């Protein structure tokens, strides 16, 4: 409830921002004004055309690694278990498996950008 | 539908149960063995042809060696085949015995006594 | 599928401890040394019964050993308790390590007036025993009467009769 | 690709699917799917071209598809019913989702239009593996929860299956495409038995896997996907073209020959309930199944189609790589009717 | 299809997370743990078919303690009827029902 | 012996940041085998009182329990003081 | 079951649907996969908090992980095939028929 | 009917999937599974799971950021679609929207068996626990024991994630 | 003692809601007053509806969100 005051308060804020901003001022809008900005020239293409991604393969496995960190987070919660030995062994086997796949895509190049 | 996967006192992956020594094993002549060494025998002469050598008398060595080993699992597959056969009446015959009222031996009646309908042929 | 039976409201009323939380928290671990049969008495009687309608005699005599404890608590050592209470209300985590001065002063009141000794570090929570006179209950989860199984399997295995019997084969 | 590479994947197929056949929690079968998948997607491109991405990119998402209604149907069965163990599966509707997606994991008609894409896609070698091993997850698990069944559906399922693969068969001249509806009514067939003995349907399952092996290496052998290519093959090893006829002959159910059997114990099973009119549709439909392995054995057995100059080149070479396993399947495949009470030790 | 590996060689890969009752981390008990106890050791070594029948009863009440459908029945009955009766003005709710009681601790 | 350790001194001049990363990873996976307060940790994490001991029955036969949290009687945590 | 189970129940049937029908973009049906994810991470856990099955906890987190490497599984063949033709569109993919 | 919290989050979460379902354009879609996300974080907030709401929150925060850059990337027009510039867009739009308000109308004043079971409503609070007991979070010890409990989890886990990294490798290796 | 306590206000707030509801449901013909829903005839820890579904709204959403929404 007061977390949902809090964002009802914040998001309020911004939205009248944004409304004196677009309502107090002198507004004189015409074609050269609002068209895009390329330093002066006009664009040749569309901002809309495919843009290549060259660290496309780093981006795959950002998507494994970020779920290993939720795998990871219950960590300070498990370290109050009775059975220390197997919790250590298996956060460590947790750790090394995730080293490891950094090794192999490091060593394959994976890491390396396309050009 | 499973009939015998939940047999009570049926070990998980045993092959054979310690009950199956009570069975007289399979004869080293039964026929059925001497079809798997027929099977066997058929196999070296097709790995024969099929890599291109004389069929009849190309390897001794390993026409020998998929004889024996087509009679060695036969061996066992027959032993287990007739362990779960002798399972299976074992059981029929227990619960027979365990429900009389739905087996009843009825009266028996002579051909004498029996009325049956007479068909002519013409 | 039955009624349910419940106890009437007038069994169900009992002289009330109203003192708030930082006041008990203070004199836990006293209350703890001295009220302890009882307490262990109705926790028995709570964990075999497994239905709070059978032990409520018990909560009453907790009940009743809370009062006792706390008219002695007022009867000798008020304004050492009252101190101490006092600073552990005022922690928003009712901390006891943030007052040991009242804690020491209002210990000594009660060493000295009634012979209470402070339990030590791990006494509370061990596990003790409780004799009482209470029939241990026979079937407290009202169980039915289970289902016999299916009897067994008996007698030696022969080879079965005429082999396998499927279609032409006489194996 | 590495061969440690490919090794590794090989190995966490083989291993997603004896988690599957080893489990007894339903979240433990779920991983077991999902590792199976994550592994077989680079084995289907091990070849890159775009036919091959095409495939798997199909096969990819069929299977995704599937584990997401499998997961929703175990979730279901938990809400009615608070079990992880696979067992009679309490909820009915649970039990229908769970039904058609293992029906959409094996290729059971109407979901039947991934096998033939995928298997002409791919390799011989991937084709093999797809359609031998990919079968044997959702098929035990299938087998796990028999009793609580709907015979309704999975009949008529087993019953399209066996109708499609025999009129999609009759149309194809690439050996990839005939491959994959012979399986599609092999499916069929198998869960056809699956509501009144499993038995039979692990035997139809053996026998099957046998002689696709057979088939299969057969193909590798004499490295022909097309008909035409597969009529040269007499020109060069005609042994291999008349194992090949005789692994056709026993393909269609045709006695003496292993592959009557499976069949013939359906039949009798089917008949020992009511069910006599479903067995009696079921055969008459595998008389199509029939007639296109013996066109196949028309053209590349029987008869003699004409060659090219070049063969004679071929002539002075040998097979470097042996397979060392297809005489026994061979075998196998069709010298084994007379062995058919073994099937005892399959229960 | 199904190997018991896990029975064969006693390792007891899932079996740990397979039912509610089975010693869970510092003995915190399912809501239905009573109901789901008396529903297994009723079922259990009698097979999957005589279960069915004869541990119906069992089933039904671990079922309503599950997702508690009776119960929001009765109570929706119950407030109907309340509703109905103070619509017409007969009956007068009690003073601990509006926020007036006298709480305890 | 000798071309390791010049394969150690290469990694020092070329990637410091990996042989400290190996370094560290190695001693966190050896040390904790090796440590005389591992035992300690558990035995502390087993002292935590989490939930209520609900108490034994009286038969008769158990000089080893308690009749009071006070008595000699039942485990200490004497050791944890001095720690 | 209350409210709040039909309608999740619903935004599975929804996403699943979605997933069906195809219009142009492969992205978007990966979209609709990983909604399907989402769909049944929130019923499973609204089932397993009702319950209080303690050790149930963590296998919404496993779907999790595995959800991501199906994501990623689809992600990587996104890429191929808009290598091979330029677009993602799904009507590329017509090499093989039935 | 305790202010219908809940529901309101549930219903949003409907809305969110009909928007990605409908498909108008991959940036649009990734804005509705994060609405989708977001409503569902607190869907399980208000049940005691924080920590699960939370983390998918954060999950599909990272995932939704990728798909991004690869709809940018690949999934790309000169005029992307949105809700109102498609008649096939809208119609599944507002279609989805007509489903899910009948469903609800239906639900709330009739007590009638949609597919599976039926529902008369009275809001989730009927359903709770009233326990009273603890010094921890009984969801945080229950995700806690994967370590000490679900080891073999945590193997099947880890060899998965590995093995997806080699699998990504392979699959985008190309030739 | 919080055990003892619990266990006497569970049972009057349980004890009023059956008295309240022999009142109401004394009309209709063939409603058993008491009736359980369960074919045992052990003890069953309360709903929490079926504490709080005869009391004003707001003791309702205290009891259901008042711990969930303190911070
Ligand atoms: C039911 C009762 C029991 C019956 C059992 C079942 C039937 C018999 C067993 C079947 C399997 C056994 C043989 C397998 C290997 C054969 C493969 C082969 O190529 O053979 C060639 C081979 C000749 O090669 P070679 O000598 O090295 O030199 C010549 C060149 O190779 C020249 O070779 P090439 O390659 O240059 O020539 C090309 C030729 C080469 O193509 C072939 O040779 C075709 C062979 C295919 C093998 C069959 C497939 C697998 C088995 C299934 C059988 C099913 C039977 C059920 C009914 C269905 C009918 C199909 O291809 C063609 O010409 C195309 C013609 C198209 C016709 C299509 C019909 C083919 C299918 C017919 C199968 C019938 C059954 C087997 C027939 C016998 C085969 C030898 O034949 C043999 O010499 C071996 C046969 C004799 C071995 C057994 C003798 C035992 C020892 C004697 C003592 C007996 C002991 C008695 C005890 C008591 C004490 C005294
Ligand atoms: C070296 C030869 C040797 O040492 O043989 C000793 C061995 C000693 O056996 P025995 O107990 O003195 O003979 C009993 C009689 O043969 C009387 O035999 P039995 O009454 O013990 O028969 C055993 C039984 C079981 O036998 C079998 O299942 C395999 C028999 C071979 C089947 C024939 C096709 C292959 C040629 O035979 C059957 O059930 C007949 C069904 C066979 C048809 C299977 C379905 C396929 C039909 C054709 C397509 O005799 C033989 O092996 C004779 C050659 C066979
Ligand atoms: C920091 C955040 C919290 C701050 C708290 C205050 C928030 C203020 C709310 C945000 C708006 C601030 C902008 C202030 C400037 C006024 C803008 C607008 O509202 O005025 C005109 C609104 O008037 C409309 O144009 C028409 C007139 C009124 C419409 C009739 C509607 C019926 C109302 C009944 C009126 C009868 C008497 C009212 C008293 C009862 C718009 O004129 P327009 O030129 O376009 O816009 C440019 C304004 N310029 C000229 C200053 C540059
Ligand atoms: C086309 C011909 C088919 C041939 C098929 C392959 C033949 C060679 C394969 C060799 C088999 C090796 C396995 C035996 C090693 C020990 C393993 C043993 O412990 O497994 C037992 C199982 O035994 C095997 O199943 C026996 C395999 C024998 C198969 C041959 C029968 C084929 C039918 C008749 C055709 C003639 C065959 C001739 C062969 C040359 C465990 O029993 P159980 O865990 O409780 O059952 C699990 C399944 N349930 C519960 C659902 C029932
Ligand atoms: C026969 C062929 C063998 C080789 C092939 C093996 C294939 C599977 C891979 C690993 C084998 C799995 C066996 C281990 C199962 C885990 C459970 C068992 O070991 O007990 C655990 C013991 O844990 C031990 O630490 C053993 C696990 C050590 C794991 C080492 C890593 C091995 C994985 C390598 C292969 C996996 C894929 C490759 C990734 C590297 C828990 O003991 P404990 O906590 O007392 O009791 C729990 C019950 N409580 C909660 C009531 C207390
Ligand atoms: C985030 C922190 C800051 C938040 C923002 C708060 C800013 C408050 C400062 C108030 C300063 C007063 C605003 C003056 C600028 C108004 C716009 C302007 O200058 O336009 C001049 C414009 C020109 O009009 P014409 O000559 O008729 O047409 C010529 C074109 N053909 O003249 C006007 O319109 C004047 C109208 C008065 C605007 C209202 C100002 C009142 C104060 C509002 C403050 C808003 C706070 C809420
Ligand atoms: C034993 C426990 C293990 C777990 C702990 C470690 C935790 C995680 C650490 C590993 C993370 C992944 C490792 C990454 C491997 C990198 C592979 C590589 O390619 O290395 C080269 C660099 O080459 C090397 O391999 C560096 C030297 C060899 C490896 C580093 C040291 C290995 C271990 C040495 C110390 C061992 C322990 C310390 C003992 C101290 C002695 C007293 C990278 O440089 P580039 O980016 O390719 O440069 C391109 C621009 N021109």
């Amino acid at each position: 409830m007061n977390i949902m005051l809090t964002l009802l308060t914040n998001v309020t804020l911004a939205s009248l921002l944004v409304l004196i901003a677009f309502w107090l001022p002198q507004l004189n809008a015409y074609s050269e004004k609002t068209s895009p900005y390329e330093c002066g020239f006009d664009p040749m293409g569309s901002a809309r055309l495919p843009f290549s991604m060259k660290f496309f393969l780093v981006a795959i496995t950002f998507l494994l690694f970020d779920l290993e960190i939720a795998l990871l987070l219950p960590l300070p919660w498990a370290s109050q278990t009775n059975n220390l030995k197997t919790m250590l062994t298996m956060a460590l086997f947790l750790l090394i498996l995730l080293a490891a796949s950094l090794a192999y895509e490091w060593t394959q190049k994976g890491l390396e950008w396309a050009e | 539908m499973t009939m015998m996967s939940g047999r009570p006192g049926r070990v998980p992956l045993q092959f054979l149960p310690n009950e199956a020594r009570s069975l007289p094993p399979p004869k080293l002549t039964d026929p059925r063995l001497v079809y798997m060494g027929f099977l066997g025998y058929c196999s070296g002469l097709i790995d024969n042809a099929i890599r291109r050598r004389p069929v009849v008398s190309a390897g001794l060595h390993r026409q020998l060696l998929y004889v024996t080993s087509f009679v060695f699992f036969g061996y066992y597959l027959l032993k287990r085949q007739d362990y779960m056969y002798a399972l299976r009446d074992h059981d029929m015959f227990a619960y027979v015995k365990s429900h009389p009222e739905d087996f009843p031996e009825k009266d028996k009646k002579t051909y004498g006594e029996i009325l049956e309908e007479f068909h002519p042929v013409r | 599928p039955g009624i349910v039976e419940l106890p009437t409201l007038e069994d169900l009323k009992v002289q009330e401890v109203k003192v708030s939380s930082s006041v008990l928290k203070a004199a836990a671990h006293h209350y703890g040394a001295q009220c302890d049969k009882p307490n262990k008495e109705f926790m028995l009687c709570r964990w075999e019964e497994k239905d709070p309608r059978r032990c409520l005699e018990e909560g009453k005599l907790v009940n009743q050993c809370a009062l006792d404890f706390f008219r002695q608590i007022k009867r000798h050592c008020a304004e050492p308790f009252t101190e101490y209470w006092t600073c552990i209300d005022y922690s928003g985590l009712q901390l006891f390590r943030h007052c040991r001065k009242q804690q020491a002063k209002f210990d000594e009141c009660v060493l000295d007036k009634l012979g209470w000794v402070r339990p030590d570090l791990g006494e509370l929570s061990k596990v003790t025993k409780v004799k009482t006179d209470r029939p241990l209950p026979e079937n407290p989860y009202h169980s039915r009467a289970r289902p016999e199984p299916n009897p067994e399997a008996e007698g030696d295995l022969k080879p079965a009769k005429h082999g396998s019997r499927l279609f032409f084969w006489t194996m | 690709m590495n061969p440690i590479i490919y090794t590794t994947l090989i190995m966490t197929v083989m291993s997603g699917t004896m988690l599957v056949m080893i489990s007894s929690h339903w979240l433990l079968i779920w991983i077991g799917f999902e590792m199976n998948l994550l592994a077989m997607i680079p084995v289907l491109m091990k070849n890159f071209n775009p036919r091959a991405t095409e495939a798997a990119t199909k096969y990819f998402l069929t299977q995704a598809t599937a584990s997401m209604m499998l997961m929703m149907a175990i979730i279901i069965n938990l809400l009615y019913s608070g079990q992880w163990t696979i067992t009679k599966m309490f909820n009915p509707v649970a039990m229908t989702m769970m039904t058609m997606a293992l029906a959409m994991k094996l290729g059971l008609s109407p979901f039947h239009f991934w096998v033939p894409e995928v298997t002409q896609g791919i390799s011989l070698q991937a084709g093999l593996l797809l359609l031998t091993w990919q079968k044997l997850a959702p098929l035990s698990v299938l087998c796990q929860i028999s009793q609580s069944i709907n015979p309704n559906l999975m009949l008529t399922m087993a019953m399209l299956s066996i109708l499609i693969g025999g009129w999609g068969g009759l149309n194809q001249t690439q050996l990839r495409k005939i491959m994959a509806y012979s399986s599609i009514a092999h499916m069929g067939w198998m869960t056809a038995v699956l509501p009144y003995n499993t038995t039979m349907t692990i035997l139809n399952l053996l026998i099957y896997i046998t002689m696709t092996l057979a088939m299969f290496m057969l193909l590798i052998h004499s490295s022909a996907t097309t008909t035409l290519s597969l009529s040269h093959t007499w020109n060069k090893m005609p042994v291999i073209t008349s194992l090949m006829m005789v692994t056709l002959l026993s393909m269609g159910g045709l006695p003496p020959l292993s592959g009557f059997m499976p069949k013939w114990m359906i039949i009798q099973e089917m008949t020992k309930n009511e069910s006599i009119i479903m067995p009696t549709l079921m055969a008459m439909t595998a008389l199509l199944n029939l007639y296109f392995y013996m066109r196949l054995a028309y053209s590349s057995s029987l008869t003699m189609f004409p060659s090219t100059n070049n063969m004679k080149m071929k002539w002075q070479f040998e097979h470097t790589k042996q397979m060392k396993l297809l005489p026994t399947m061979i075998v196998l495949s069709t010298l084994v009717l007379p062995m058919t009470p073994a099937l005892s030790s399959l229960n | 299809p199904f190997f018991d590996v896990q029975k064969r060689l006693g390792l007891d890969l899932d079996r740990w997370m397979t039912i509610q009752s089975a010693e869970q981390p510092h003995k915190i008990p399912g809501r239905c743990h009573a109901f789901e106890k008396e529903w297994i050791e009723c079922a259990h070594g009698i097979g999957g078919i005589r279960a069915e029948k004869e541990c119906k009863i069992e089933f039904d009440d671990f079922v309503e303690c599950l997702l508690r459908q009776k119960t929001m029945k009765r109570l929706s009955a119950i407030k109907r009827q309340r509703d109905k009766l103070i619509k017409e003005g007969k009956y007068t709710p009690p003073p601990h029902h509006l926020g007036k009681e006298d709480p305890r601790p | 012996a000798g071309r390791i350790a010049s394969f150690l001194k290469n990694a020092w001049a070329k990637e410091p940041v990996l042989v400290a990363s190996f370094a560290i990873g190695g001693l966190a996976i050896i040390l904790p085998s090796l440590s005389p307060y591992t035992n300690y940790a558990i035995r502390i994490n087993r002292a935590t009182p989490y939930n209520y001991p609900v108490p034994l029955r009286d038969d008769g036969n158990m000089p080893d329990v308690p009749s009071h949290p006070q008595d000699p009687q039942g485990p200490s945590l004497e050791w944890l003081k001095n720690l | 079951m209350p409210l709040v189970y039909m309608n999740i129940i619903m935004a599975f049937a929804i996403a699943l649907a979605g997933l069906l029908m195809y219009r142009s973009h492969l992205m978007s049906s990966l979209l609709c996969l990983e909604g399907m994810m989402l769909s049944l991470f929130i019923m499973s856990t609204l089932i397993i908090l009702n319950t209080h099955f303690t050790l149930a906890n963590m296998m919404p987190i496993i779907l999790l992980v595995f959800a991501a490497c199906e994501a990623a599984l689809g992600l990587s063949l996104l890429v191929m095939v808009s290598n091979t033709y330029g677009t993602d569109y799904v009507q590329n993919l017509n090499l093989l028929q039935c | 009917m305790t202010m219908y919290i809940a529901f309101i989050l549930s219903t949003i979460f409907v809305i969110g999937f009909v928007g990605f379902s409908s498909k108008p354009s991959p940036i649009y879609g990734g804005l509705g599974l994060i609405v989708s996300g977001g409503v569902g974080c607190g869907i399980v907030l208000n049940f005691g799971g924080s920590f699960l709401g939370l983390m998918v929150f954060l999950i599909y925060l990272g995932g939704m950021l990728v798909v991004f850059g690869y709809t940018t990337a690949m999934a790309t027009e000169m005029y992307p679609e949105v809700w109102v510039s498609n008649k096939t867009v809208f119609g599944a739009f507002v279609s989805g929207l007509m489903m899910e308000f009948c469903m609800v109308y239906y639900a709330l004043k009739e007590e009638e068996v949609e597919i599976i079971f039926k529902f008369n409503g009275l809001g989730d609070w009927v359903i709770y626990d009233t326990g009273d007991s603890g010094f921890f979070s009984e969801e945080a010890m229950g995700i806690a024991a994967l370590y000490s409990y679900g080891t073999w989890l945590v193997i099947v886990t880890g060899w998965s994630l590995l093995i997806g990294v080699v699998v990504i490798m392979e699959i985008t290796r190309g030739n | 003692l919080f055990q003892a306590e619990k266990d006497r206000r569970v049972l009057q707030m349980l004890r009023e809601n059956l008295e309240e509801e022999a009142i109401i449901m004394k009309d209709v013909p063939d409603w058993k007053v008491g009736e359980s829903v369960f074919h045992t005839t052990r003890w069953v820890t309360p709903m929490m509806g079926e504490l709080y579904g005869l009391r004003t709204n707001e003791e309702i959403l205290s009891a259901t969100y008042g711990f969930i929404w303190y911070t």
